[PDB]
């Protein structure tokens, strides 16, 4: 999602997110009969409301978790969100609105590509993102994750970590392919420092060594 | 001049319906205008309010789409606006209240006080706006809602447990349009009336209990409340005005993490409550 | 005599309320007409908007469908 | 599946594609009765409604991948769609009337024949498409 | 299934075919009660209305493919 | 002429059933007014019920909203 946002502000365009995959029911993009006061209960015209202009950038999270098989298949409930030759007038085939989507730039986010319906897969192409090494995790933790966590905890210049502490946290407190679990651990160290500030404040900075990571 | 002439008009309407009712026959408008004279409220709220005061001066008996104006004004005129309880967030005063209303449970109290300290310090940017919201998980029989009360009286706030647990849709978390036969406010807006201030706590019960029918799942309007960058921007179908829900503080209890939706899992940290020992159980049984 | 009095006073007060109304009172009909005519707009949805407006012009209150066509 | 489009364009007729892979219910070949809520016709009447003619070219992809679990058996409802003597009176459950599917050009694709149930394989004519040599792959890559 | 129409043409009877393959709804044989909204009788009464004669030939085709255990 | 006649029928009936239903007026309404007061119902619901009765007392009888109020 951060890479999608980077592409969006690179083009001076808007950004908006539409989640999928949580569809236990089959057809919520659809576009079935009037339980909604409007000819589209699906997410697309609401997202077109929330964006003010004609040409947004839209993401779609987890298009590959439409495997429910409950009163219908959510995998069988999508072809025409995209694919810009039919997409000049949008359709749900049961309750739709003819509306132009030929100016919107679409991105798609999936986890495992072996669940997409096959008319949708052959229209799309794939970018594969592998996974991080521990030196990549240490560099990301120095340059992006730790400043953001000490900002939003209100400490911002009275507590610091060293590189040994970062490597110890990654090696002994996380098992993941990403950086989402490391961010919570850095946040816990910041909030621990906050409670120690409010229960007797010191002066200056205190650098957190490799020995104090069990103490936090 | 136009005021005095419309005073002629309004008194005329008075006298005529007075004749028809056998009583003032418009006692309702005389009550509700004096109700609009209350504390608050913002001007767009009153501008939405004043359109349906003056519609029941056309019909009085019925209709199923006219009595709803009376019910709606009576419901609108009783939400708290701008009434702040004396807050206190002291890490040596909350600690005493928690250590009196319970026995044992050191680590979970400490991990609560950490959250409280960051609730305290961050009064600048992102007052909790990227601080993850609190949830408590564990088996049944451990003290969880008792911790909600023990925190809520440690800030002099109002505790008011709101329980989903059996939801069919997110269209009951958010209210529904008043012009139908179903005219109901949010479970949360009712819940907002039950307190006497504008900043209570609202605990949530078994949030890992979700829906599969009435097409959808309520992980879409629930996140619109739990996110402090969203709750000030909250709009309900019944009142149709933006009502501020930022100043309130939420506690949540669930029993398992493995069926909570991912947009909600990415907004919270967990405090696993372990289970007791025989001497802990013996002390709780003797004391409480 | 009482029935005729009832009818006269009834529509007298309703005519008073109409007169106490200028610009069709609040008059959301012309408000949504101005909300149509000042933005966009394509041509088939112009016909759809005007027919939904004309469905709103006939019935005024009592059915859920009038507010349904309003929201729609 | 590209040869279906080229066949339809080569004869100046209409094309529509239905993906039968992962179809687990027979309620989407023939519809539901109109007494339920929901209650729409099956995919064939949707396909015949998109197209505006009675003799299009319908492509039915991956008929070897329909399934037969508790969810249902859509291969038993296909037996009256593809019956060459009896599909001139096709009734789904939404429309109660018989509807004539004897003019449409069904084209079907699969990878193996061992998973099609035998009373359904009996109705269809089989054409095997072989696979390419390296000389053929060079020619295809050079001029297409 | 060719003998069905051949036999009915031979004896000068009427003919109607009901295809039972894959049907797993009990309300396709009987109906629903007339309390429900779109309710109407089953396939048998419908076939007897189409024929118009008390005496037809009905072909109940592929009766061993009646699915079970979904609603009933 | 026929429908004004039937209006007249119902209003002469209304006068006679004033002159027999109660010595002054429908006496079962006064029986309800006493019976609401006798049963020990709480005060909010008594205000509710007396408001309904006061509204009902001005409806014309034989009306599809008089019967709803009287049954309630
Ligand atoms: N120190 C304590 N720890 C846990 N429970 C306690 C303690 N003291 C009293 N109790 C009682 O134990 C009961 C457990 O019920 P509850 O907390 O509702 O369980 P749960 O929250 O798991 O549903 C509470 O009613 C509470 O009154």
């Amino acid at each position: 999602t951060s890479l999608g946002r980077s592409i969006a502000r690179s083009m001076n365009r808007k950004f908006h997110r539409i989640s999928l995959g949580g569809v236990r029911d089959e057809a919520e993009i659809r576009g079935h009969r009037r339980t909604y006061i409007g000819a589209m209960p699906g997410k697309l015209i609401h997202a077109m409301k929330q964006v003010g202009v004609i040409n947004p950038v839209i993401l779609l999270d987890e298009i590959d978790k439409m495997s429910s098989d409950w009163r219908g298949d959510p995998a069988s409930a999508m072809l025409e969100v995209l694919d810009p030759e039919q997409n000049n007038t949008f359709t749900d085939h049961y309750l739709d609105v003819p509306y132009d989507l030929s100016k919107v730039f679409f991105i798609t986010t999936a986890n495992t590509l072996q669940t997409i319906p096959r008319p949708l897969l052959d229209r799309m192409e794939v970018i594969e993102i592998p996974g991080y090494t521990n030196m990549e995790k240490q560099a990301i933790a120095r340059q992006y994750l730790w400043p953001k966590q000490v900002r939003e905890s209100g400490m911002e210049g009275r507590i610091e970590v060293t590189d040994a502490a970062i490597l110890r946290v990654i090696s002994e407190y996380t098992r993941e392919a990403g950086v989402r679990g490391l961010e919570r651990e850095l946040g816990k160290i910041a909030r621990k420092g906050a409670k120690f500030w409010l229960e007797g404040a010191w002066e200056g900075l205190r650098t957190i060594d490799a020995s104090d990571i069990p103490t936090y | 001049d136009t005021n005095q002439r419309e005073y002629y008009l309004r008194e005329q309407m008075k006298a005529i319906q007075k004749e028809l009712g056998g009583e003032d026959g418009l006692s309702d408008l005389e009550a509700l205008r004096k109700k609009i004279e209350e504390v608050g409220m913002p001007e767009a709220v009153k501008t939405k309010a004043l359109k349906e005061l003056d519609r029941l001066e056309r019909m009085q008996q019925g209709s199923p789409e006219a009595t709803v104006a009376r019910t709606y004004l009576d419901w609108l005129t009783e939400v708290p606006w701008s009434k702040a309880d004396p807050e206190v967030l002291d890490i040596n005063h909350t600690r005493q209240v928690l250590d009196e209303d319970h026995y044992g449970l050191k680590d979970v109290k400490e991990r609560i006080l950490e959250y409280l300290a960051v609730r305290q310090l961050t009064q600048g940017l992102d007052v909790r706006n990227k601080a993850p919201i609190l949830v408590l998980v564990g088996p049944p029989g451990v003290g969880k809602t008792s911790l909600g009360r023990s925190i809520a009286r440690s800030m002099n706030r109002k505790f008011h447990r709101i329980s989903l647990g059996g939801v069919r849709d997110e269209a009951e978390i958010r209210g529904h349009r008043r012009t139908y036969i179903g005219a109901m406010p949010g479970k949360l807006i009712h819940a907002m009336k039950q307190v006497g201030v504008i900043n209570p706590v609202i605990l949530l019960d078994e949030i890992d209990k979700m829906s599969s029918d009435w097409r959808g799942d309520p992980a879409s309007a629930m996140l619109e409340v739990l996110d402090p960058e969203q709750n000030n921007t909250f709009t309900d179908h019944y009142l149709d005005v933006p009502y501020d829900l930022s100043k309130v503080f939420f506690i949540t209890t669930a029993n398992t993490l493995q069926t909570i939706p991912r947009p909600l899992l990415d907004r919270m940290e967990v405090i696993e409550i372990p289970g007791y020992t025989n001497m802990e159980k013996q002390a709780i049984a003797r004391q409480y």
